[PDB]
RNA sequence: AUACCACACACAAGGGAUCGUUUGGCUCCUGGGACGAGGAAGGGCGCAGCAGAGAGCGAUAUGUGUGGGAGCAGCAGCAAUGACCACACGUCCCCGAAUACAGCAUAGUGCUGGAGUACUCCUUGGAAUUAAGCAUAUGAGUAAAGGAAGGAAAAGAAACUAACGAGGAUUCCCGUAGUAGCGGCGAGUGAACAGGGAACAGUCCAACAGUGUAAUUCUCAAAUGAGAAGUUGUCAAAAGGAAGAAGAUGUGAAUCAGAAAGAAAAGCUGAACGAUACAGGGUGAUAGUCCCGUAGUGUCUUCUUACAUACGGUGAGUAGCUGUGCUCGGUAAUGCACAGUGAAGAGGUGGCAGUGUGCAUCUAAGACUAAAUACAACAGGAGACCGAUAGCAAAGAAGUAGGUUGACCGAAAACAGUGAAAUUGUGUGUGGACCCGAAUGGAUCGGGCCCGUCUUGAAACACGGACCAAGGAGUGCACAUACACUGCAAGUUGAGCAGAGGAAGUCUGUGAGGCGUAGUGAAGACGGAAAGCAGUGUGAGUGCGACCCGAUAGACUUGUGAACUAUA
RNA sequence: UAGGGGCGAAAGACCAAUCGAACAGUCUAGUUGCUGGUUCCCUCCGAAAUGUCUAUCAGGACAGCGCGCACGCAGAGAGAAG
């Protein structure tokens, strides 16, 4: 070793390492959108994707910003003057586990 | 002399045609085959992957094997003499 | 790397190289692994890592398009590439629509009458085999390159043209610059539709302002 | 390096809501009270057929000598918890009363 | 140009496939075309020539010839035609083989099933050109 | 130098380079993932009119049925009373788990065993090597050895993160990140939540079953009876369908003639014709129209998939503790075990030991689960790959000929083309080791020690080299870097992934993250100069076989040996 | 009776032409500061065998002496006179 570099740690040691190539890329990418289309057919008049409530992400980073979630509460789903049976009948997505706990994100929801 | 000489005494013959293999490697006063462990159940290991190569499925003539693909291509269709049965099950 | 081999070591009046442990056959004593060796291992084995691909800015992407397709109104460049327009009016040419051909035996009548045939001929009659070992790896015969029609709108003259030799199609929407500039050399002879023509101005703008349809990019 | 500009002060600030109160769930039904009677009931029967362990009846003979400390460390030795320590001494003690 | 990705464009698997062929692919390599008047008297376009039918030679060293098929050789694609010879220094004469391509037909052998093999092949048209 | 030795040229020998060719290999992608007591995989032996090897088949060793249809390659004989092929079925010698057996369940019938194991799960567990020595550490929970299953396997619906204005099963991709940390604080090692996506689905058992009658499962009879299991607790409901996908197979346009020349025209020359078909293959030289296909169009056959009852809040030698051993980035214990000890019904957690107390979030010690992900044998399609000393060891009867006591080890050989050099004979010329400079009709004159290599120094009594051909050694990836070139610029970018498109190319979106736009301190805390980002390449450092070849050695196996020799 | 094991009227003898630790195969292309080799032409520039530290003395690193690209520019391996 010779010279002024940034001093080296690079991890090739382990000989019983594996390596993963892409070269599929193009062709996985084929059989997803032919998945979808077939799978389109069997349903046709109803979309393909089922309808998903609005939260607000995690951290200090991310306060300012809303994003997609996973079902909506039991308690929108009622307010809304619907049934948890109903809602899944047409293509409203729920989540037992999620709890409410302001005024503004519940009226957003509703 | 442990050369030529020593060559001269060398009749005898420890090993014999192994039944399940075929490889002349039977001991006959161990009572143990050293190409694949007759009378042991399982046949023995194989030291290598080249060597193992050399003696599986497909090496040989797959006669069992190479019809019943041919019946499952053909949906099991059975002797047509008897296709009440067949059905019935 | 298949076999059983180890070196002799010294005092046996030979090099010391690895050698292939066996009897009974001529292969007994040979050299065995190395790539000086008849049979051994090549020095560096060709892999699979290697980067296959080439990245390159969509800035620069954009920019050789447009330039490219600016070429192919020069007659300098044109005539350069070696496509022969002497008999041709003027250049560009651009074809109507309401054409309602659906058959090639009219289609090469039309092509004709835009004054393309010594072009065409050109083509046709420049069919060989190839020179060395490609000729066995699926790349038999070469072509000369001819006309390329841009069409943006779906039309019975795509199929009606497509079996004439050295005739090529593309969409304007999607032009690539393989197409655009054949061997990396710029000027192709390109035939518009109509349509296709209008559309070059959502497509690159005007000069100092921005297209609305190639996002953050400028002439 | 974006780490570490603000305030510890200026970092604990945050965004004026408006909340939603806890809905309660004090009342417990009929069933649910005889099913908590039975279970309890049970636990009785047990002690009087089989009665106490070793462990217990040392406890209790130093609980009478009023051996209060020794008790304790006799009892989280037994146990591991201080905690489970504390709870069984005061079980022991109101079965001895 | 081809569209189906399921047929090759090989040059190694469409010379594996010409030369190791079997059975009815085997016949089909010894069609040649009929004249003028008998694509009038027949339906068909082609044919698979037999012993005993009636041949002009088109290409080759005995160009202009007519005559009788002689024998089918179906291991080394040849076609033997009575009076096309060669003469040895013993001035003994042997028939050479001439390509099924090169031959074209000036009148059938009607002989066996032959009349049934047009038959078959003149239906198995109309069943789809009358669609 | 008559005849020896050397060199040059022509002819004949001797060898198989070079150029032209290829029914083989290799790599990537897509499908498939189909064995056995109804005797498998693997071994042996028989079967032809003349038949050794190999291929095919079992004493029925070319039989039956269906769909087709012309010959059986040599010689003799066969064949529309069906040559030959394709699909299914029938027959299927001996050894081998090899069994008239072993273990085990039911009212009874039965089931397991052996083969395969690339990919997945569970155990057990090295050393070479790096630290310029070596003992902790590294290589590595890797190799090796054992057990087990499927077309995938494992995992999976929080005794979960987080401290935000919060989210919400598992798996996979981009990323946080070569970071927080672990470490003779050396060498080196090294995760998680977020933020952007692919694919999306939730449910069962116990606790807890009609008491005006076990209402429950099975067997034989019978048209309504006998018997077995079970009160140490049995019993908690629907048919149903058209879609979707993969194969097989039918049809399928349009040309003739000629001088010269050749063994032969499809070339060349003139005149025509087809195209939703100018992909590719075959024909006596380079064919859209001579033959097989292709674009376009018909038929048929398989496979996949779909509605009902009743419930909650306590699952123990467990969680935890003390000692101990291994393990992890986990650090005054991350996970797993063994021995002592051992709870509560209410308990577990909030990356630093303890005690107390509010607050937030969950519910362990019983079970099931699709899709998105991984990769052999076998089949299909492609390629800026190799072209018979190459590419698989193997382009022919290749794991073959042949070899080891044994475990195990293992070749050569393409075209009846072309036909180089070394080396040999004959003929004709020129010289006596040969090179450089300069010449004659002719004797010759002048200068030169044997190359490569280590070395202060080689012609050396330093080493390697008899001769010719062919092969034969600074390469690929990751991470920082300086230079040259290119676009935009207080900004910049082909992340993954979606939309379009006869498509592994190209075009367009959505949209993170990273680095930059200013620094100082261990930190609390404070704040005041300097164009960057992403590529295409070159020189150079570090880690991986790392320019090519080369030790004596170390370890691991459910691998082999007392035919020589030692002793009972 | 089998390999860190056997067997020995003892020589470290013998255990398949191998024994002061057998054979086969794998990890493994183990490691090497040491020896050998490392393949086309012309043009231009051109060294060192010294100092400090090193389990350092047949090896390294840092500095000194080459070359390439070069922002720029009053200097000099010689004398006088104090
Ligand atoms: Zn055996």
């Amino acid at each position: 070793m010779r010279g002024n570099q940034m001093l080296p740690n690079n991890h090739f040691n382990k000989g019983s390492m594996k390596f993963k190539n892409w070269f599929n890329q193009p062709m996985r990418a084929l059989k997803r959108k032919e998945v979808r289309e077939q799978k389109s057919k069997i349903c046709y008049p109803n979309p393909l994707k089922k309808l998903r409530p609005v939260v607000r992400c995690c951290s200090m980073r991310y306060n300012k910003k809303v994003r997609l979630g996973r079902g909506f509460t039991k308690m929108e789903i009622e307010k809304a003057g619907m049934d948890i049976k109903y809602a899944i009948s047409v293509g409203i997505a729920v989540d037992l586990r999620r709890k409410n706990k302001n005024e503004e994100g519940l009226e957003e929801n509703v | 002399s442990k050369g030529t000489p020593s060559n001269g005494k060398k009749n005898k013959r420890n090993h014999t045609t192994c039944c399940r293999c075929g490889s002349v490697s039977f001991h006959k006063q161990k009572g143990k085959c050293s190409s694949c462990a007759y009378p042991e159940k399982k046949m023995k290991k194989m030291q290598n992957r080249k060597a193992m190569l050399k003696k599986t499925t497909g090496t040989g003539k797959m006669r069992h094997m190479k019809k019943e693909r041919i019946s499952r291509r053909a949906g099991y269709p059975g002797n047509p003499i008897l296709k009440e049965i067949r059905n019935k099950i | 790397m298949r076999h059983s081999a180890k070196s002799w070591g010294t005092g046996r009046a030979m090099a010391r190289v690895p050698r292939v442990r066996a009897g009974g056959t001529r292969r007994a004593g040979q050299g065995a692994n190395a790539n000086f060796c008849r049979g051994g291992r090549m020095f560096a084995p060709t892999n699979v890592n290697r980067r296959w691909n080439r990245k390159t800015l969509l800035s620069i992407r954009r920019y050789a398009s447009a330039m490219a397709v600016a070429a192919t109104s020069i007659p300098a460049y044109v005539e350069g590439r070696g496509h022969r327009i002497e008999q041709i009016e003027n250049i560009p040419l651009v074809l109507s629509n309401k054409i309602d051909t659906e058959k090639t035996k009219e289609g090469i009548k039309i092509l004709y009458n835009l004054g393309l045939k010594e072009e065409l001929d050109k083509v046709e009659e420049s069919k060989n085999i190839r020179a060395g070992k490609g000729k066995w790896r699926n790349r038999r015969y070469v072509l000369k390159k001819g006309p390329l029609f841009v069409y943006t709108s779906e039309t019975s003259f795509t199929k009606a043209i497509r079996n004439i030799p050295g005739v090529d199609t593309e969409r304007v929407e999607n032009l690539s610059i393989l197409d655009l500039a054949p061997g990396g050399q710029a000027g192709r002879l390109i035939i518009w539709m109509e349509d296709a023509f209008e559309k070059l101005t959502e497509i690159y703008g005007e000069m100092n302002e921005e297209s609305k349809f190639k996002k953050g990019y400028t002439m | 390096m974006k780490i570490n500009k603000l305030n510890n002060a200026s970092k604990a600030l945050s965004y004026p809501v408006k909340k939603l109160a806890k809905t309660e769930k004090a009342p417990l039904t009929e069933k649910q009270q005889r099913s908590k009677e039975l279970k309890k009931f049970a636990m009785s029967i047990a002690r009087e057929v089989g009665g106490l362990a070793p462990y217990e009846l040392r406890a209790t003979e130093l609980l009478r000598r009023d051996e209060d400390k020794r008790c304790k460390k006799f009892m989280k030795k037994r146990l591991g918890s201080l905690k489970m320590a504390k709870k069984k001494i005061e079980l022991l003690a109101e079965e001895m009363r | 140009m081809k569209f189906n990705k399921n047929v090759t464009a090989s040059r190694r698997k469409n010379r594996k496939a010409h030369f190791t062929s079997i059975g009815l692919e085997r016949t089909k390599l010894m069609n040649a075309p009929l004249s003028k008047d008998l694509k009038e008297e027949y339906g068909i376009k082609r044919i698979a020539v037999r012993p005993g039918d009636m041949v002009k030679v088109v290409s080759g060293e005995f160009k202009k010839k007519e005559g009788v098929v002689m024998k089918v050789n179906r291991h080394d694609i040849k076609i033997e035609v009575e009076g096309c010879f060669v003469q040895k220094e013993d001035g003994k004469k042997i028939n050479k083989g001439i390509h099924p391509s090169n031959l074209r037909i000036i009148k059938l052998s009607m002989e066996k099933d032959r009349a049934e093999i047009i038959n078959k092949k003149v239906e198995a048209m109309k069943s789809e050109v009358k669609a």
